[PDB]
């Protein structure tokens, strides 16, 4: 698949009757692999809402998503569920972590997940929870965290999998700036000894202008920035 | 891992709740339902011992032997019993007598008081009532001439426990053996043998040999028991029965309730746990593993710690209630286990099939967002199929007893009126206006979330139905059985009592310190026809029987009068409401008596419930006064002594004519019979009452659980205890006070079918009722509450187990 | 009094056996009435433990705490409630929105407990939310809004107590350079009428720099920056 991600008018609303909501107006975008892409907006502007839907995580009122040459709308839950497992890893904007897991097998749950080896996992796990800093965190459960080791947990959950294509929501959102310095590192690393494509939503203007592509979406529209 | 991660799961506040209220609900069931069955076992065993006989099967003619070979070969006992009364002759002195012929088994069960003790009948040996040798003057040892035998006197017949009251008694008793049958040389085929047949064994075997028997049978002989002869006393017995099943399906009821509600809660704790397993692509295989696993682990623990409960719980009280128990109770049978286990897998499954099947259906960002989740298997179909299959479950396992039915329509008119009345209640809510801050939150806080709120008050409601309905029903059989044995009553009746002779001995009654009594006067006769149709052929015990007719000039006071008009006049007789339901007869229906050859005609103008329970003679028909002046009007009389009878010989010398009965052996055999049944009703009052109470404090513990976070951000905020106390006492006791409103409702038309349907007692709006279950309710949901809350609030740190 | 907050030697640590960690290793600080003081450290280094404790919301390890010349450790749980129901308001981490009621209820809540009629907190309130820049969204659940909404009525409950004293978590998480800025405006406008003191936990360099004092946390010691 030349093209990751292509989206083709895609519009959502949200609401009922009078409650009724309109958020994405028809969006058009293509994703060529590899490519770095950061997206930009004003609060409620819906770039959570979008990067859910590229993900397979809920469907739009209408348009058409073809993640890694796939219709997206014209496949089940069950596919879905099976194609985010092999290329898909996604970041949260709250964590969404599972509180009575501690760091360790929090991390180590997607291999679980697809079947793999209790001990290689382990290891691989550590290997990526050390690289980030927490190694003295390791049997904490998420109660016993801070904002930054909660991210840096969510997003060491993401890098496990290594996949093809990596969906962050503010990486750096809850991080001082050294430590978001050294995640942007870790990211754009990976991208470039692994050729996995990335997208992230984040205010960070340093972490956008070194992504390859800005794109700032305004009225369920998306523009190029900078 | 994923032990480690199962355990601390359990650990969690929510599971820990929920596998509480599980374990309680089984130990519940459990420990109910295997009381019931052995208390039950107990007293069908002490009955067995005033029957001689485990079953009985009753006819007018020899049943083929062919059926009693059966029995033997079932490994069954039998005995049997045929006679009737006859003429005796004490050389040349005529005495009509009441002979018994039985066989050497009986008495197969109790015992038979002799004088001297330790006789049976033998042949060529008779044992004879005292009153009877005492007219006949002669003595033990001697010989008297029956029909055309001469049997030796052998001893006397204090009492046997096939005896029963008759107080229309005309003749004594004479034991008797069924080999000398025909050597009586008196026996025709005319009156009824009265053929009746013992039969006992293990509960396998007679039911077994009953179903075997059922379809051998004649629209003559009737297969029963705990209906003994004469006195109706196992009547009782029955009804005791009956209320035991009920408790036990109480507790069911009960059961079923706490872990719909529990449940409920466990699934919605899971939500969002899904929707990330999803999001991490789960599969279905992996999913359904892992959700599955858990759920089938906690009802797995619960089960085993709730039988361990149960059992630890039955053993304890065995123990404890040795004193009350006359003997060791025969081990219970297994089918609480089921009553346990399985409604509580089909009510988890129920409650939870739907939930599962919603989220596997679902984009899990929908979830998250707390947006619109898939449309699949709308509540409007779901909950009326859930009720279907709930109740055809229920009517399988009770075995479609009116009992069930019942408790039926007083829940599904308890949902009707809790939906009408929620409504509106929130109608009025919506538009009111209130002062008080602690009112003022709870008010808002049972508005913002209606249904979850409907869902706790139906709970609610249908615990205070069951436990008010209980309750009442134990008084109303509490008060019936005193009433029935007051503890006073006469135990000596008088009997062959001439007109002219009724004041002598009242005065005789007056001057002896006796206190008398009424003094029924009695004819007997039988009635020619009905509607000008000869009766004879049709099966009734009444036709072939002598009859007892009595003239009372005014409302009889302790027999209650439910239909027509009272007095009946001239050629109408008041008649008993079963007499006439079974004789398919109505108001104003021609129907004469013959008897001393002034057959009277008469009509129907009102029937009365008559209880054919109390010592006080009962009669089927009250004519008018003074309408049978030609027919011979006996006398009977009753009064109590208690010491001495040296006043007994004076007036057996006054009046020798007239005959004494006592009666001390029948009180002596209801008493130990009441006692027993009390005792029943009194324990599985107290443990249903106790385990309904534990139930509901689960309800209101799941309850406030849900409430947690609210709570929590109150007490961050900086609400003071007592407001926090204040606030969840209103929100309590006005959730109380709607559900036990609604309940008494529910609780009186259930009550009512009930009473009119299976006690057979007369129903009576009790608005004591209506101003006592609201209050008593709402006070113990807000004490419930307000001792939660207190001890949840207390701590430090609670913002942080927010996220928890 | 002029000492509105007043720590000697507090020493915090949690964990239980070989599970038992230090965070705070003695900590002194004084503020006066209507400073600003913003506090800024490394991630994982016991701000928001620093930050509960002051407010009386838990106990330290040891340590003398006075708060409007009160000393913390000297009264029961009741005592300490009334004090954060007269004086203190709070914003912290993760807001903890309450799911259940809509974002009016969530900022009327202050206002109810203190006493007022419903009307007049129902009215004070929709001035309030309309003021923070969030009229279009008064009847969504927690659930429904974005992260920026929920911390904009995290930081609405906040203002609505009208407080003494101001105890913030990053008010400017998951905010733009925009919205940052008018809550920024918001704040320090507050501060300047009411004359209500203010401490805040914050990355952005900015808003340190528009505060009074700045004090850095390493170590379980308090540094002054500037
Ligand atoms: N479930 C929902 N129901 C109704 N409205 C919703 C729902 N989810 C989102 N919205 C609205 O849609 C807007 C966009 O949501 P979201 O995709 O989180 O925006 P965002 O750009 O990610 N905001 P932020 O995370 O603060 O930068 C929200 O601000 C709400 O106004
Ligand atoms: N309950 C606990 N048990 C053990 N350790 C804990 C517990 N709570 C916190 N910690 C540790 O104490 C550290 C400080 O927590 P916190 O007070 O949130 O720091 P912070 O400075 O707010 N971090 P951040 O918000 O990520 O910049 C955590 O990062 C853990 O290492
Ligand atoms: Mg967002
Ligand atoms: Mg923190």
């Amino acid at each position: 698949a030349e093209n990751i991600v292509e989206v083709h008018h895609l519009k959502k609303s949200v609401g009922q009757g009078e409650h009724e909501l309109s958020i994405l107006t028809g969006v058009e975008l293509v994703v060529k692999r590899g490519e770095t892409i950061a997206l930009v907006g004003e609060s409620g502007s819906g770039k959570s809402t979008l990067l859910a839907i590229l993900a397979g995580l809920d469907d739009g009122s209408s348009g058409e998503v073809s993640l890694v040459g796939q219709p997206l709308h014209n496949m089940d839950e069950e596919a879905r569920a099976k194609l985010r497992a092999k290329h898909v890893g996604f970041v949260f904007q709250s964590f969404m972590l599972i509180p009575t897991l501690n760091a360790l097998e929090n991390v180590e749950l997607p291999a679980l997940l697809r079947g793999e080896s209790s001990a290689e996992s382990r290891n691989g796990a550590k290997a990526l929870l050390e690289q980030l800093g927490l190694g003295k965190r390791l049997d904490h459960l998420p109660a016993q965290l801070s904002g930054g080791e909660q991210q840096r947990v969510a997003l060491a959950r993401a890098f496990n999998g290594r996949p093809d294509v990596l969906f962050a929501d503010e990486p750096t959102g809850n991080l001082d700036r050294q430590t978001g310095d050294k995640i942007a590192d870790l990211l754009f690393s990976l991208n470039r000894e692994h050729g996995t494509t990335l997208i992230m939503v984040t205010h960070d203007l340093q972490l956008a202008a070194r992504c390859d592509r800005c794109l700032r979406l305004v009225n369920g529209q998306l523009q190029e920035e900078a | 891992m994923i032990a480690r991660w199962f355990w601390r799961e359990w650990r969690s506040p929510s599971l820990l709740i929920v596998w509480l209220a599980l374990s309680l609900a089984v130990a519940c069931v459990l420990a109910l339902g295997n009381i019931s069955d052995r208390m039950e076992k107990g007293l069908s065993q002490q009955s067995r011992e005033f029957m001689a006989g485990d079953r009985a099967l009753r006819s007018s003619r020899e049943v083929p032997q062919a059926w009693l070979e059966e029995a033997q070969k079932r490994g069954l006992k039998v005995g049997k019993q045929l006679t009737f009364a006859t003429m005796t002759f004490a050389g040349d002195t005529p005495q009509l007598a009441n002979v018994k012929a039985v066989d050497d088994i009986y008495p197969m069960y109790g015992d038979l008081q002799t004088n001297p003790p330790g006789l049976k009948p033998q042949a060529g040996s008779v044992l004879l009532a005292p009153r009877l040798m005492a007219l006949l003057n002669l003595k033990t040892g001697d010989t008297i001439d029956v029909g055309d035998a001469t049997l030796r006197i052998a001893g006397e017949v204090i009492q046997e426990p096939d005896s029963g009251f008759n107080p229309f008694q005309m003749a004594p008793r004479l034991m008797m053996n069924l080999a000398d049958v025909d050597k009586t040389g008196a026996v025709q085929p005319g009156s009824r043998v009265t053929w009746r047949y013992k039969f006992g064994g293990n509960e396998n075997q007679l039911d077994g040999y009953e179903k075997w028997l059922l379809p051998q049978l004649k629209p003559e002989q009737r297969w029963y028991g705990l209906e003994q002869d004469e006195g109706a006393l196992g009547r009782s017995m029955e009804r005791s029965q009956q209320f035991l099943l009920l408790s036990a399906l109480l507790t069911l009821l009960l059961a079923v309730a706490a872990v719909a509600v529990a449940m409920n809660h466990y699934c919605r704790s899971r939500y969002d746990l899904v929707a990330i397993l999803k999001t991490l692509g789960a599969g279905r295989a992996q999913l359904r593993k892992l959700i599955v696993g858990q759920w089938l682990m906690v009802l797995t623990l619960s089960a085993v710690t709730g039988g361990a409960i149960g059992l630890l719980f039955e053993n304890v009280l065995m123990v404890l209630l040795k004193p009350v128990l006359p003997a060791a109770l025969p081990p219970a049978s297994l089918w609480p286990w089921l009553w346990a286990l399985g409604t509580m897998t089909v009510i988890s499954l129920l409650v939870g099939l739907r939930p599962y099947r919603l989220l596997l259906a679902t984009q899990p960002l929908r979830v998250l967002r707390n947006d619109v989740v898939a449309n699949v298997w709308p509540l409007k179909f779901y909950l009326p199929i859930v009720s279907v299959v709930v109740v055809l479950l229920l009517a399988g396992l009770m075995g479609g007893s009116m009992l069930l039915w019942a408790v039926l329509a007083g829940a599904v008119v308890l949902a009707l009126l809790c939906g009408v009345l929620g409504w509106m209640l929130l109608n009025v809510l919506r538009r009111m206006t209130l002062k008080s801050l602690p009112l003022r939150l709870a008010v808002s806080r049972l508005l913002r979330q209606p249904w979850s709120t409907l869902s706790q008050l139906s709970a609610f409601s249908l615990s205070f139905m069951l436990l008010a309905l209980l309750l009442v029903l134990r008084g109303d059989l509490l008060d019936r059985w005193q009433q029935q044995l007051p503890p006073e009553s006469p135990n000596y009746f008088l009997i062959n009592i001439a007109t002219e002779q009724v004041a002598p001995l009242k005065a005789f009654l007056a001057e002896h310190q006796i206190v008398p009594e009424s003094f029924y006067p009695v004819v007997r006769a039988r009635l020619t026809a009905i509607n000008d149709k000869p009766t004879e052929g049709n099966e009734d015990e009444a036709l072939n029987r002598e009859l007892n007719l009595t003239w009372q000039n005014t409302r009889p006071d302790h027999n209650p009068i439910v239909a027509g008009n009272w007095p009946p006049k001239a050629d109408e007789v008041s008649m008993e409401e079963g007499l006439a339901k079974r004789l398919n007869v109505a108001l104003g229906d021609t129907v004469t008596f013959m008897g001393d050859t002034q057959e009277f005609r008469a009509k129907v103008t009102s029937l009365r419930k008559v209880d054919w329970e109390s010592l006080r003679p009962n009669f089927y028909f009250i004519f008018p006064e003074g309408a049978l002046d030609g027919q011979p009007q006996s006398w009977l009389t009753s009064f109590r002594w208690e010491n001495g009878n040296g006043m007994l010989t004076q007036l057996n010398r006054q009046f020798p004519t007239i005959s004494l009965l006592d009666i001390g052996a029948i009180l002596k055999q209801v008493g130990q019979v009441l006692e027993q049944v009390s005792r029943a009703l009194e324990v599985m009052v107290v443990l249903v009452t106790a385990c309904g109470m534990l139930l509901l404090l689960a309800q209101v513990q799941v309850g406030m659980r849900q409430r947690h976070q609210e709570l929590v951000v109150w007490r961050t905020l900086g609400a003071g205890k007592k407001l926090l106390r204040t606030t969840l006492w209103c929100e309590f006791a006005m959730l109380g006070f709607v559900s036990g409103l609604v309940a008494a409702i529910g609780a009186e038309t259930a009550l009512a079918v009930l009473q009119a349907k299976v006690f057979d007692f007369p129903w009576e709006p009790d608005w004591r009722l209506w101003i006592v279950l609201p209050c008593s309710g709402a006070l113990l949901l807000s004490l419930f509450g307000g001792w939660l809350g207190a001890r949840l609030v207390k701590g430090k740190a609670l913002f942080r187990q927010f996220a928890g």
